[PDB]
């Protein structure tokens, strides 16, 4: 791509999701959505190869189907209210139908399938647009017609994205289908919370994508994809392989790193509602997610994997990527608790 | 309801189970989310007509438009798969399991 | 599903047994089609009567725990005429996990799913009894 | 206000110090933010581009500052607001009769 | 009855779709969309929507579903299947026209069906506007607005059809 | 919207075509101009859960101008019982 | 009426005219990719997208009856020119060329 | 809800003008012109009263002053008259600018005889104002009260007290 054409590509991108959470119109809402995901195939695409191509097909087809799941439900909301406003729907029908069509978008269970295969077959860069961007336009939609979503539905598609997200991470080797694999479990969290309190939706949210791009930039920074190519980064830069853990241990919540912030928030929030078993469920399941991230800190930072000899050659030339905000990022990732209350910025 | 909107909704139905369903021919599924947008604008259209809401004339146009945008992307993808695979049968896009 | 639950939890325990275990059973035979049904979805079986006999599998194995369950269940509180009783369930929940043992063909499963089946029915009686929310009405 | 990162109102708040101990903690984020940008390029930690080390701190300093103002305006709008709410609707907050524990009966439980 | 002509359009309307939704070879398929899509533009006639329906055998049918064959006849197929020789696309066929013929003999005999939700059966005529003598096309009105009210509207489509050029061009490079 | 640019800014970017009862090209009314007008400014400012209760009339009278669901079961109704009697040959419609 | 009477008499004859060209005394007792260029598929979705944005350009005429001539007239020339950029991109991308 | 009040079908019976549109479409200007007043007071009614039972009386005296208007072209200009809307008939799209010898005609005879001057380009849309002894109507929605507002907030801002209050956090 000329790199003139993949600024544009991007801030296509970038505009259809933010027309998307300036609309009060579901006409120009859907606009966003299909300006978004016309700008996206061609960095799916940009390495051409047919796993590429399959990833952007798959991708095409479950975007599409949402997209035309979205509009239906505007049709019937217009035909029960007669009128075209950005916010709780006015037939429980349409509800239920935008619900889906969003769940689809962001990949959650059973509607995730999508998000491994996607992820695994498209450039890390582009993988993290995919994970992070991307789901800023469904969440914020979520985020306005939650008044009239079924409790049951929203709920079920939460506990169904943490378990799956759990179980499908531990079979995992490629580092682009763990990073699928969390991107649902946490997913899960985000919406569980969003009938009760919207900010704590919104808190999962950011500090969810600010671990996310830290992991996508660091595996960037090594062109490292697989578990084992990830394992000779302590022969080469003993520094990311102690960011690489404290991210990871963050992004499993354990106190006293920015990731278990969330997930205390939330639990808080339900508990407040009388909600005690959903909360506790919860956290006992995302001791998977802690797992197959402590997998990861074991081959990559606490032990010490073979090494070959042709890596001697790499110790003779330093690490030239960008890196673009990895320094704040990691420090963002890991030491924010003290600052929790700050979570009211976003009210 | 009146009676148009039991036969339009069916075809909206009946265009996604088909989507759902898929065969072998990638083109077959295209056509199925295509057949989907043909029924959207139609039911669009007649409520916006109906209910002379003056304004919201142009959206069926719109949904056209951008419809058939999405749908020119699809072909490509389409024929980038056949380039491939000499076909677009969906049974060969499964490298990623 | 709210009214094949409704059912079962509208009749008092320990009566009308032959009622319990046809809600159970109905509860029970319902999630193996679900199951079965997901299973031919994601896992093409070799042939059509193939997957029928996949889908009598999963069915008659999901239907026998719930029958299993409610009969043990509901016999359990009427001999020992204690209607409100978590541990009627807990016996009623073991009951059902060993016939997933028998149907797997492994003592090791059957006293797995005895525990963890055991324990959870004898906790959904007392969210029953207490009035515990699963999916809690957002309130504040 | 709509879509106003610190509306007109919140200038009736005390400013945060220059001084606060959460201001404190953002300016440390920032300099640690400095050191792992030397650590990742293989510079001297301590001691490469004081320049660039200068500009962390300064950074996460007037960012934090900003973002210390919005959150205590937020938790004073939410004072203000269920203050309002309780003088609104003071059936629904009576002011209850107090006892004293003499007069209060609690069960005793030994332990033996 | 002429005063069930929109009724009978979307009845042909859904056999179309089951034609091509049970999915034949999709030269067959398309050729169901098309005359799905003719039935479309008559429906939305029928309702004063000159414009519109005149929209989708330009732009629907005069163009993407030409490039569709065109497509088709290069990248799918150039020869098609023996319509119905397959026992899938027969059984679906078969099936959707059933569950239609059901739905329409019902609503005819009691003037209302109830399929899975509430539909009446006296006509589509009964619903109609009925005072009107503007000197205009209020259709009309309303799409020629799209310059003066819908300016962001215009930018948007705009620059997405702009941005569909590049990015084709860009899919289809290798 | 998520972020009201278009409040905060004072531009109209799509809140035009939102409503039927708004500015229409030549003054064209919608044909549920008065009900919409009605249940809109019932609940303007109060909130979807107050509007939901205390507006109920109006919006129930504006899905009957929308869908006009009572209006036809009404005239089935007397559909049903005219050509019933004109069997019984109990009815002659007039001239 | 008179137009379904018109389209039916039109394709009705064309039916008739076919067939009894197809029958006559005859006095007698006794699915892959095509060898076909990418350039061609190119040509079909340009025409396409062109197509669409002709479709925005048709309401033109009844348009320039509003008094909001300098919005509608900004709009309409915006429109044109964004149609000229994608055709020039194409020509300076070599998407219009046959070798 | 109630029964719709409607006016008995005698309350309902008028004098028809019973002409054809070209006959209309060629008296229009000099109808215009001279039947302004009841026209525009009944105009007037129904866009304040928006509904049609209650402005029955002034759409009455609208056929009145019409008749009366048509009265007055048969007894002195009935030839001319004639000549200039079967001119206009004759077109399929009843185009003025076809007979303007005949509309000048007609033209004439009206000014000679009845001294109407047929207005200018302009005068028919103009917007005018009508005076008018009906009231103005109070309620012409029929709208229910409206729901009072939220008990609104003003006060003075104060810091939080002791914080955020985020379990152990002091500020
Ligand atoms: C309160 C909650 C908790 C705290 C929240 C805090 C949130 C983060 C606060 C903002 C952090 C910004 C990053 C800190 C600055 C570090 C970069 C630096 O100092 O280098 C000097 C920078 C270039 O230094 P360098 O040697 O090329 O590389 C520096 C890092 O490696 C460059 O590393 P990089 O590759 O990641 O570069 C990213 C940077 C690009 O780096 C820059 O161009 C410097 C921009 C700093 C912007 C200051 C933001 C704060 C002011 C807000 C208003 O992107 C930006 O432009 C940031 C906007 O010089 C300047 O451009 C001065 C700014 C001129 C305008
Ligand atoms: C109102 C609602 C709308 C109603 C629509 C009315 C109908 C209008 C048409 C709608 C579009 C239908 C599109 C059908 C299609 O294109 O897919 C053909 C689809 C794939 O075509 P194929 O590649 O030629 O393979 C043919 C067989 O699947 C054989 O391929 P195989 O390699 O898989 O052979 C082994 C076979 C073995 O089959 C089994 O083992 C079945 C065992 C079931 C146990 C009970 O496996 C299967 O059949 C997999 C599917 C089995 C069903 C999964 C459980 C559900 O084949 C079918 O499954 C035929 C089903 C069509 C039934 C028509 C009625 C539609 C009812 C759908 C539910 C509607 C609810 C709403
Ligand atoms: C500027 C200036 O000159 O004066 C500022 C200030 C003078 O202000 P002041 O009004 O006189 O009152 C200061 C009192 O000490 C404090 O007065 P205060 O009444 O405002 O009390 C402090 C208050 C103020 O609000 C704050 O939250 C500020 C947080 C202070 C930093 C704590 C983070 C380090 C956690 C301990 C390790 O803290 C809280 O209310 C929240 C309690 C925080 C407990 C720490 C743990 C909370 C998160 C749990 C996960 C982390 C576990 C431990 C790791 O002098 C300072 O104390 C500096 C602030 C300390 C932070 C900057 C230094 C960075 C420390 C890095 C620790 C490395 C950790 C190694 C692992
Ligand atoms: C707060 C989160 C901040 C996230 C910052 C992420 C910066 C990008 C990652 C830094 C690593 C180096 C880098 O610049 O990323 C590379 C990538 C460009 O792609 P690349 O392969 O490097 O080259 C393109 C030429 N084909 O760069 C990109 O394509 C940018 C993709 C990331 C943008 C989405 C970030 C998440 C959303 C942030 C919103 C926060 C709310
Ligand atoms: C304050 C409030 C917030 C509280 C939460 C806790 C915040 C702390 C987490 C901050 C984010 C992680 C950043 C940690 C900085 C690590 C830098 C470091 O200590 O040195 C790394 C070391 C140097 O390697 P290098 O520079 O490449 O070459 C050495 C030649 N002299 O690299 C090596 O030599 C590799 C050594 C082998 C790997 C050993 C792994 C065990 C040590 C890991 C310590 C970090 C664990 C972080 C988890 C939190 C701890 C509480
Ligand atoms: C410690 C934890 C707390 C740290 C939080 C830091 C977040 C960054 C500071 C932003 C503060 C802010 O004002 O944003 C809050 C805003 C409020 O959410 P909103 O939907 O607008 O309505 C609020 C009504 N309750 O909502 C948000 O801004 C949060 C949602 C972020 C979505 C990212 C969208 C990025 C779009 C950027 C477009 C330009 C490209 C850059
Ligand atoms: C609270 C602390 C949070 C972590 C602060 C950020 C870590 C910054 C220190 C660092 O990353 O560099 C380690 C550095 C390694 O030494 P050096 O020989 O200079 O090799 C670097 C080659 N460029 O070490 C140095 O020589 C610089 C001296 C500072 C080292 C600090 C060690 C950090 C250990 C953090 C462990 C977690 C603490 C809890
Ligand atoms: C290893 C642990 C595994 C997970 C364990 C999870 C335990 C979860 C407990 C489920 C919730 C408690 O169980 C549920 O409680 C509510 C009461 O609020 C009951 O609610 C019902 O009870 C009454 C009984 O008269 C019925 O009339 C009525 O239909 C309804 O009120 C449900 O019938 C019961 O199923
Ligand atoms: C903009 C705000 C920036 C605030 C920065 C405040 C601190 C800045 C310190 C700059 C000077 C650092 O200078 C650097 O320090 C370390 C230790 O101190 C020295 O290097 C060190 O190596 C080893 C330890 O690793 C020891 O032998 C000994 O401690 C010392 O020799 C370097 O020889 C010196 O170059
Ligand atoms: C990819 C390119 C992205 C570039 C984004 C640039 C933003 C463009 C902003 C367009 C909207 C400008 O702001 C808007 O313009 C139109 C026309 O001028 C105005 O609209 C005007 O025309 C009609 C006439 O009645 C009505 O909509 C309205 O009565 C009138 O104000 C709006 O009052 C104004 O709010
Ligand atoms: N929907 C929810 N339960 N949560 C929620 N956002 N409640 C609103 C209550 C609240 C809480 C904190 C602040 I600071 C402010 Cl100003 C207001």
């Amino acid at each position: 791509m000329n790199p003139i054409i993949f600024i544009i590509i991007l801030l296509t991108i970038m505009l259809g999701t933010i027309i998307v959470m300036i609309s009060s119109h579901w006409l120009l809402v859907w606009i966003g959505f299909e300006m978004n995901m016309l700008a996206i195939i061609p960095i799916m695409m940009k390495n051409h190869n047919p796993r590429a191509t399959e990833a952007s097909t798959k991708y095409f087809l479950t975007q599409s189907t949402a997209s035309m799941l979205l509009m239906m439900a505007v049709i019937i909301n217009l035909m029960f209210s007669g009128q075209w406003t950005v916010m709780k729907l006015f037939n429980p029908m349409a509800s239920m139908l935008m619900t889906m069509a969003l769940a689809m978008k962001l990949g959650m269970a059973p509607f995730h399938f999508w998000v491994p295969e996607v992820t695994q077959g498209i450039p890390l860069s582009s993988g993290l647009i995919l994970l992070t961007w991307q789901k800023l336009a469904p969440m914020s939609v979520l985020y306005q017609i939650f008044p009239s979503i079924n409790l049951n539905l929203i709920l079920t598609l939460s506990v169904l994205s943490i378990l799956i997200g759990g179980w499908g991470g531990l079979n995992q080797t490629q580092l682009r289908k763990i990073m699928a694999y969390s991107s649902i479990a946490h997913m899960g969290w985000m919406t569980a919370v969003l009938p009760y309190n919207p900010t704590m939706t919104l808190l999962n949210l950011i500090i969810y994508i600010i671990m996310t791009s830290t992991m996508f930039t660091m595996f960037m920074a090594n062109s490292t994809t697989t578990t084992l190519s990830l394992s000779h980064t302590w022969n080469k830069t003993p520094i990311m392989t102690v960011l690489i853990l404290a991210t990871l241990l963050s992004m499993g919540g354990l106190p006293p790193l920015s990731g278990f912030m969330p997930k205390w928030m939330i639990i808080q929030e339900m508990t407040k509602n009388n909600s005690i078993i959903l909360p506790t469920f919860m956290a006992i399941t995302a001791l998977l997610n802690l797992y197959f991230y402590m997998r990861l800190t074991y081959s990559t930072t606490l032990t010490m994997f073979p090494s070959t000899n042709n890596m001697k050659m790499k110790w003779q030339f330093p690490l030239m990527k960008k890196m673009t905000f990895l320094p704040t990022m990691v420090v963002l990732s890991t030491m924010m608790l003290p600052l929790t209350p700050m979570l009211s910025v976003l009210e | 309801m009146s009676m148009v909107y039991m036969n339009i909704m069916m075809a909206f139905t009946v265009s996604l189970v088909g989507l759902l369903m898929y065969r072998s021919h990638l083109m077959s599924s295209l056509l199925c989310l295509e057949g989907m947008m043909l029924s959207l604008f139609v039911m669009a259209a007649l409520t916006i007509l109906n209910s002379h809401f003056t304004l919201a004339s142009m959206m069926p146009i719109i949904l056209l438009v951008f419809a058939a945008c999405e749908a020119a992307l699809g072909l490509s993808l389409l024929v980038m798969v056949s380039n491939t695979y000499g076909t677009d049968y969906v049974q060969n896009l499964n490298l990623l399991q | 599903a709210k009214t094949v639950l409704r059912q079962y939890w509208d009749i008092p325990e320990g009566t009308e047994c032959h009622r319990k275990t046809y809600a159970t059973t109905s509860i029970g035979g319902a999630a193996g089609l679900v199951v079965s049904a997901y299973s031919v979805a994601l896992k093409t079986p070799t042939s059509f009567l193939e997957g029928v006999a996949r889908t009598g599998r999963y069915t008659f194995t999901a239907a026998a725990i719930g029958a299993i369950f409610g009969l043990t269940s509901c016999i359990s509180a009427q001999v020992r005429e204690k209607p409100d009783d978590p541990l009627n369930y807990l016996i009623g929940g073991c009951a059902g996990g060993l016939i997933l043992g028998a149907r797997t063909r492994s003592y090791g499963i059957g006293a797995a799913a005895c525990a963890y089946m055991g324990l959870t029915a004898a906790l959904v009686k007392m969210g029953q009894l207490e009035g515990w929310q699963v999916f809690a009405e957002p309130k504040v | 206000a709509t879509f106003q990162f610190l509306p007109d109102e919140a200038r009736s708040l005390p400013p945060p110090k220059l001084t606060d101990p959460r201001l404190a903690f953002v300016g440390f984020l920032g300099y640690c933010s400095g050191l792992i940008d030397n650590a990742i390029r293989r510079r001297p930690v301590l001691l490469a581009g004081l320049h660039r080390q200068l500009l962390y701190i300064t950074s996460f300093v007037f960012v934090g500052y900003y973002l210390l103002k919005r959150q205590d305006y937020m938790y004073a709008v939410r004072d203000h607001d269920m203050f309002s709410y309780i003088k609104s609707h003071p059936e629904d907050f009576p002011e209850k009769d107090k006892k004293t524990y003499g007069e209060v009966f609690e069960e005793f439980h030994p332990v033996r | 009855m002429m005063l069930y002509i929109v009724f009978i359009l979307s009845v042909i309307f859904v056999m179309g779709f089951v034609g091509f939704s049970s999915k034949p070879s999709p030269i067959y398929g398309g050729l169901g969309l098309i005359v799905s899509g003719g039935v479309g533009c008559g429906i939305v006639l029928n309702f004063g929507g000159s414009f519109l329906g005149l929209m989708v055998f330009l732009i629907y049918l005069g163009g993407m579903m030409v490039v569709f064959g065109y497509t088709t006849a290069m990248a799918t197929e150039q020869y098609p299947e023996i319509w119905l020789s397959n026992k899938a696309v027969l059984g679906a066929f078969v099936t959707g026209l059933l569950m239609e013929f059901f739905m329409v003999y019902y609503v005819l005999k009691d003037k209302e069906v109830e399929v899975v939700f509430e539909f009446n059966g006296l006509g589509d005529w009964v619903i109609y506007d009925t005072g009107d003598s503007g000197f205009f096309s209020e259709e009309a009105m309303g799409i020629a607005a799209l310059y003066s009210y819908g300016t962001w509207l215009v930018i948007v489509t705009g620059w997405s059809l702009l941005i569909g050029v590049v990015v084709i061009m860009e899919i289809t490079r290798g | 919207p998520f972020f009201d640019v278009q409040k905060r800014l004072g531009v109209d970017l799509d809140r035009w075509m939102t409503i039927q009862s708004a500015e229409q090209p030549h003054k064209i009314p919608s044909r549920c101009h008065a009900f919409e007008k009605e249940w809109i400014e019932c609940a303007h400012g109060i909130g979807s859960i107050r509007a939901e209760k205390e507006c109920k009339i109006e919006f129930e009278d504006f899905r009957e101008c929308l869908l006009r669901q009572k209006t036809m079961k009404r005239l089935h109704a007397i559909r049903r019982q005219r050509e019933k009697l004109i069997k019984e040959g109990k009815y002659t419609p007039p001239p | 009426m008179n137009l379904m009477l018109a389209l039916l008499t039109n394709f009705t004859l064309a039916t008739l005219l076919v067939i009894i060209a197809f029958w006559l005394p005859q006095l007698n007792v006794y699915s892959a990719r095509l060898p076909f260029s990418m350039k061609f598929f190119l040509v079909a979705i340009t025409f396409l997208l062109f197509d669409l944005e002709i479709a925005l350009l048709l309401p033109l005429p009844w348009a320039s009856q509003t008094a909001n001539l300098n919005t509608m007239l900004t709009m309409a020339l915006f429109l044109i020119i964004l149609l000229a950029v994608s055709l020039a991109y194409e020509w300076t991308q070599k998407g219009l060329e046959w070798t | 809800p109630g029964i719709v009040e409607l006016p008995s079908l005698e309350d309902l019976k008028v004098q028809e003008v019973k002409v054809s549109s070209s006959v209309l479409k060629a008296a229009a200007h000099h109808y215009g012109a001279q039947c302004d007043k009841p026209n525009k007071e009944f105009m007037l009614c129904r866009w304040e009263e928006k509904d049609p039972r209650r402005c029955l009386e002034e759409g009455k005296l609208v056929n009145q002053c019409a008749l009366e208007f048509f009265r007055q072209i048969k007894r002195h200009c009935a030839e001319p008259f004639t000549e200039y809307w079967t001119c206009i008939d004759y077109s399929g799209l009843q185009l003025f600018r076809r007979c303007r010898k005949q509309q000048a005609q007609f033209d004439e005879c009206v000014l000679d005889k009845l001294g109407w001057v047929r207005p200018d380009l302009g005068d028919l849309s103009k917007v005018t104002k009508v005076k008018t002894d009906r009231p103005l109507p109070e309620n012409p929605y029929h709208s229910r009260a409206r729901p009072e507002p939220n008990p609104e907030v003003e006060g003075d801002l104060k810091p939080a007290r002791h914080g955020s209050r985020l379990f152990f956090w002091t500020m």
